[PDB]
């Protein structure tokens, strides 16, 4: 789950070389479907994603 | 010692302590607004693109 009430079930442990790596070098760690959003309307997982990415890039903890 | 009766009293004065004046101030004292969040000073790109 997350902290925005959005359960997932672990379906497939995908090998790391098959993951979509980014332009910075990073693989992801959990892939989340864009079809869990529009019926559930958790905007708070979007702001938490931007917020935690920007807090891990600055040494900050965000309010 | 007979204690005869008397007429009907006209009015009844009620003595009571006065209202609490000068307790409340004429302006109000609110809790101040929690500030909007600031972009912190000293933010720079620490990630350089590799290679």
């Amino acid at each position: 789950a997350s902290r925005h009430g959005q359960k997932g079930i672990l379906s497939r442990l995908w090998p790391a070389e098959d993951m979509p790596f980014t332009e910075s070098g990073m693989v992801p760690d959990i892939l989340f479907n864009p079809h869990g959003f529009p019926s559930r309307m958790t905007i708070g997982m979007l702001i938490e994603s931007m917020a935690g990415k920007s807090a891990a890039l600055h040494g900050l903890c965000h309010d | 010692g007979g204690l005869t009766c008397a007429s009907a009293p006209q009015g009844t004065l009620r003595i009571l302590e006065g209202p609490q004046q000068s307790l409340s101030g004429s302006p109000l004292q609110p809790i101040p607004a929690s500030p909007p969040p600031q972009i912190p000073p000293g933010l720079r790109p620490r990630f350089c693109a590799f290679g």
